């Protein structure tokens, strides 16, 4: 199957820096844009950006370009996000999710990870 | 474009022996599982009719004596008994690319 | 009209040496510079196409570098096969204007 | 005021194969990119280097419209950087690509109940391809057995193998008629407009 | 293998015209550009122009715009450059070169014809 | 059985258009192409091009994009071909073949009678 | 940054009836719409990719509709496994903004 797993829940104080992994296994890892998305509690989702894994060229949102920076490793099949300079307002659930294997449009998300409840 | 020329264009055979009509292709019109050349028959005053499909597999409704074979660029036809019914022209074909070109065609006259 | 400004017209050394050849662009050509090679009988063949090391069927001594508007090809170790005039090129606007050419000859 | 034909390379009747892909250079246009959007039939529409909402407001120098028919699975090898049989031996896209890979699904068109042996792709080659390189050498391949006399014995194969296109294959073995638009953004007199 | 074989050396009087030839065979001639180059002896190459033989479109430069005119033959798989209203200016080696991807250099090169003009 | 019938023979004045019918009868119309083949008095057979009735298009040979067109009537099961801009050398007998399912044709199974076409004054 | 809205953040219908979710978009989007379903405590799943095309593995009670700026979802006869939120999504321009969302409760 197509399995996406991440780290567990985190706990840091205001004004720190975290990173959570996302290890893909079950497909050709160099062939899907791995996105990210943030969802606060009881509200709608909000974007962070995407990283194309063979190159490392990153795209970010407008309100998230200072905090989150993404990286990738083709050997370990892991996609990391590095969140810096957090607050209590940035306490949400973070997903890593690729697009559909036969749909192909640049923005749908057809299989999602678990989610690391960051505090 | 792929051109085909059939030699011998003048073939005369007696009633007992076999015939051998050739189809030489330009490119290697062949893959690992199919040969993309077909054969036909045309009597004078008559529309054509199919003999072989995919150069070996035999079409349903023939006297089961026309059976050719060939690998790659050179393809041949074999008619081991010949009768008065086999006094006609026999065109080649190919279905490789999108211009499908029939060959020249040789006249088989009985002796 | 980007005009490439190749610095030298003649460069000489001996075998075993490590020789670099420089080529300076007018504007910001933004990493679309080639490198060519012309043995004196008239045959021309490409050496590296993109600036960042991507070479096409050649020995692995030739590897250029640079970014922005200053570029340079270099050979790790040269032999008697490595004697030519080495052009640079630009690929972002018309016309494609070539460099001058640094003639190599063994000292 | 002449709108250049996407009615000749998109809704064409028969697409060429993968080992010999067509290419129609499109020039001197008023290019309506709005008939490409307004369809749910176009399955994958990935534009690299150019945002798809700004296609109508950009002017280029050349537009290359490549066309072929591959399997469903392979519609993700037509991208910068990927490998696999389609992207190394048949049709390789460059790294700094500025284009829009478009591919719908046509199983009502390119399939028979017994099989469709018209579309073909390559299997082996000595070197993987350079960008946009096309070769149609259908020679009986030298894979070893160094005296080769053509008769296709041991250690010598044909370099093409056909596709098996039936309606009862699922999604991974169905024909997806890809069209790879490739914009040439070079500083020049602007040819194709909006 | 692909090679671009070019014509032999020529002689021309001032006032006449030459029509050179570069027979491209080994790749698909009607798919990619064919670019003519000019080398005055002792100086670098100068791009004369290019021709797309599929539709017959030309990209002349400004200097060689009216004396040099480009035509190509689709069936014969060769390209022509027609120098008209000659002088002692055009005593130089003329090359033919082309490639599949133009942003990645010019891969295949011709041999080059030496053109002399005197009487 | 599966059989195809065309129109009658016809003489042609130079610079005119002729609609060659081909009335099919015996099978489901939208599962089989109808190609046309031209043969000129004992010369080699040449493929004009065929219609695809489920798609609604046609695939002409590149030496016949100028003078040939293929239109069908899906209701009455007839396929037509109109020849325009004709010279005097384009006088032949015109055949109406039958292929396979769309973009899968390789052989031509059943043929028609063929309308001999002559060009004179 | 296109904004997208929904009618009500809470739409409560009874079991087996009909529900009609409404999603209006700010700017012009052609058909590029998605939907999701987030049962609480878990990850969402794509239901209707495109405005009308259903994905493989969903029941056929769901039927997307509408065009222009306002799209609607409609469920044929509701069960107890579809009592979750339903996020509208565009995928036209880069900030692929999700909708508001509407959690459901039987009445
Ligand atoms: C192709 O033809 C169909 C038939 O009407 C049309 O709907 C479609 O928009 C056409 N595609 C293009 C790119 O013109």
């Amino acid at each position: 199957e197509i399995q996406l797993q991440q780290s567990g829940p985190e706990l840091v104080a205001p004004g720190a820096s975290v990173k959570v992994s996302c290890k893909a296994s079950g497909y050709a890892f160099t062939s899907y844009n791995m996105y990210w998305v943030r969802q606060s509690h009881g509200k709608s989702l909000e974007w962070i950006g995407y990283i194309v894994p063979y190159n490392g060229g990153t795209t970010y949102n407008q309100e998230f370009k200072g905090k989150a920076t993404l990286t990738v490793d083709k050997s370990s099949n892991t996609a990391y996000i590095h969140l810096n300079s957090l607050t209590s307002e940035d306490s949400a659930v973070y997903y890593c999710a690729k697009e559909g294997t036969y749909y192909g449009y640049d923005g749908v998300l057809a299989d999602w990870g678990q989610g690391t409840l960051v505090t | 474009d792929i051109v085909l020329t059939q030699s011998p264009a003048s073939l005369a055979v007696s009633l007992g022996q076999r015939a051998a009509i050739s189809c030489r292709a330009s490119q290697s019109v062949s893959t690992s599982s199919h040969n993309y050349v077909h054969w036909y028959q045309q009597r004078p005053g008559q529309p054509p009719k199919l003999l072989i499909k995919y150069a070996s597999n035999l079409e349903c409704g023939v006297p089961a004596r026309f059976s050719g074979s060939g690998s790659g660029t050179d393809f041949t036809l074999n008619i081991h008994p010949v009768e008065e019914e086999d006094s006609a022209a026999y065109y080649c074909q190919h279905s490789w690319e999108i211009p499908y070109t029939f060959g020249g065609g040789t006249k088989l006259e009985i002796k | 009209d980007i005009q490439m400004t190749q610095t030298t017209s003649s460069l000489s050394a001996s075998l075993g040496d490590r020789v670099t050849i420089s080529c300076r662009a007018s504007q910001d050509i933004s990493n679309y510079l080639n490198w060519y090679q012309q043995k004196p009988d008239g045959t021309v063949k490409l050496l590296i196409y993109y600036t960042s090391r991507l070479h096409s069927g050649v020995p692995s001594r030739f590897s250029g570098s640079g970014s922005g508007t200053d570029y340079s090809l270099t050979i790790s170790n040269l032999e008697q096969e490595d004697i030519a005039t080495y052009f640079c090129q630009q690929g972002t606007t018309l016309p494609y204007t070539f460099g001058g050419g640094t003639k190599l000859e063994i000292k | 005021t002449n709108l250049c034909p996407f009615g000749e390379v998109f809704n064409a009747t028969r697409f060429a194969s993968v080992y010999a892909w067509n290419r129609k250079r499109i020039s001197n246009c008023v290019a309506d990119y709005s008939v490409l959007y307004n369809s749910a039939s176009f399955s994958t529409f990935k534009c690299y280097g150019v945002s798809p909402t700004k296609l109508n407001d950009l002017c280029f120098t050349n537009v290359y419209a490549d066309s072929f028919v591959i399997r469903g699975d392979e519609v993700r090898q037509i991208a910068p950087g990927q490998t696999g049989k389609i992207a190394d031996y048949n049709y390789k896209l460059p790294d700094d690509f500025t284009g829009c890979v478009i591919a719908w699904n046509s199983n009502n068109l390119d399939s028979k109940v017994g099989g469709n042996y018209n579309y073909r792709y390559r299997l082996f080659r000595k070197s993987n391809l350079k960008p946009f390189e096309r070769d149609i050498s259908t020679e009986i391949y030298q894979a070893g057995s160094k005296p080769c006399n053509g008769v296709e014995g041991f250690n010598c194969y044909f370099p093409l193998q056909s596709y098996g296109f039936q309606p009862t294959n699922g999604v991974g073995y169905q024909p997806y008629r890809v069209v790879v638009l490739s914009f040439e953004l070079l500083h020049a007199p602007a040819t194709v407009c909006g | 293998q692909v090679q671009l074989q070019q014509s032999g050396a020529e002689l021309a009087r001032p006032g006449a015209s030459v029509k050179l030839s570069c027979k491209a065979s080994g790749y698909t001639f009607t798919f990619y550009w064919m670019q003519w180059l000019k080398q005055r002896p002792g100086q670098g190459l100068e791009w004369i122009g290019a021709i797309y033989p599929g539709d017959g479109d030309t990209r002349y430069t400004q200097r060689f715009k009216d004396k040099a005119t480009l035509t190509a033959d689709k069936s014969s798989s060769t390209a022509y450059i027609q120098l008209s209203s000659l002088a002692s200016e055009d005593s130089a080696v003329y090359y033919c070169a082309g490639g599949e991807y133009d942003n990645y250099g010019f891969d295949y090169w011709g041999q080059g014809t030496t053109l002399t003009v005197s009487s | 059985e599966v059989q195809l019938q065309q129109s009658g023979p016809e003489l042609v004045k130079p610079g005119a258009s002729v609609k060659i019918s081909c009335k099919t009868s015996g099978y489901t119309f939208t599962e089989y192409t109808l190609h046309w083949v031209k043969q000129s008095h004992g010369k080699s057979l040449e493929w004009i091009g065929g219609f695809d009735p489920n798609f609604g298009g046609a695939t002409y040979n590149l030496k016949f994009e100028d003078k040939a067109t293929l239109t069908v009537d899906k209701s009455s099961n007839t396929a037509y071909m109109e020849l325009r801009s004709l010279t005097s050398e384009d006088s032949a007998v015109f055949y109406c073949a039958r292929g396979d399912y769309g973009t899968s044709y390789a052989y031509f199974d059943f043929w028609g009678q063929g309308t001999t076409l002559t060009v004179s004054s | 940054d296109i904004q997208m809205t929904q009618s009500s953040s809470y739409l409560s219908v009874s079991l087996g009836g009909r529900v009609t979710i409404t999603c209006k978009a700010s700017d012009h989007i052609n058909n590029w719409l998605a939907w999701y379903q987030q049962k609480p405590g878990n990850a969402p799943r794509l239901l209707i990719s495109g405005v009308t095309n259903l994905e493989t593995g969903v029941p056929s009670r769901f039927s997307g509709s509408g065009s222009g700026k306002n799209f609607t979802l409609s469920i044929a006869s509701l069960q107890t496994e579809d009592v979750a939120t339903y996020y509208c999504q565009q995928y036209w321009s880069f900030p692929w903004t999700f909708g508001g969302g509407t959690k459901l409760e039987i009445r």
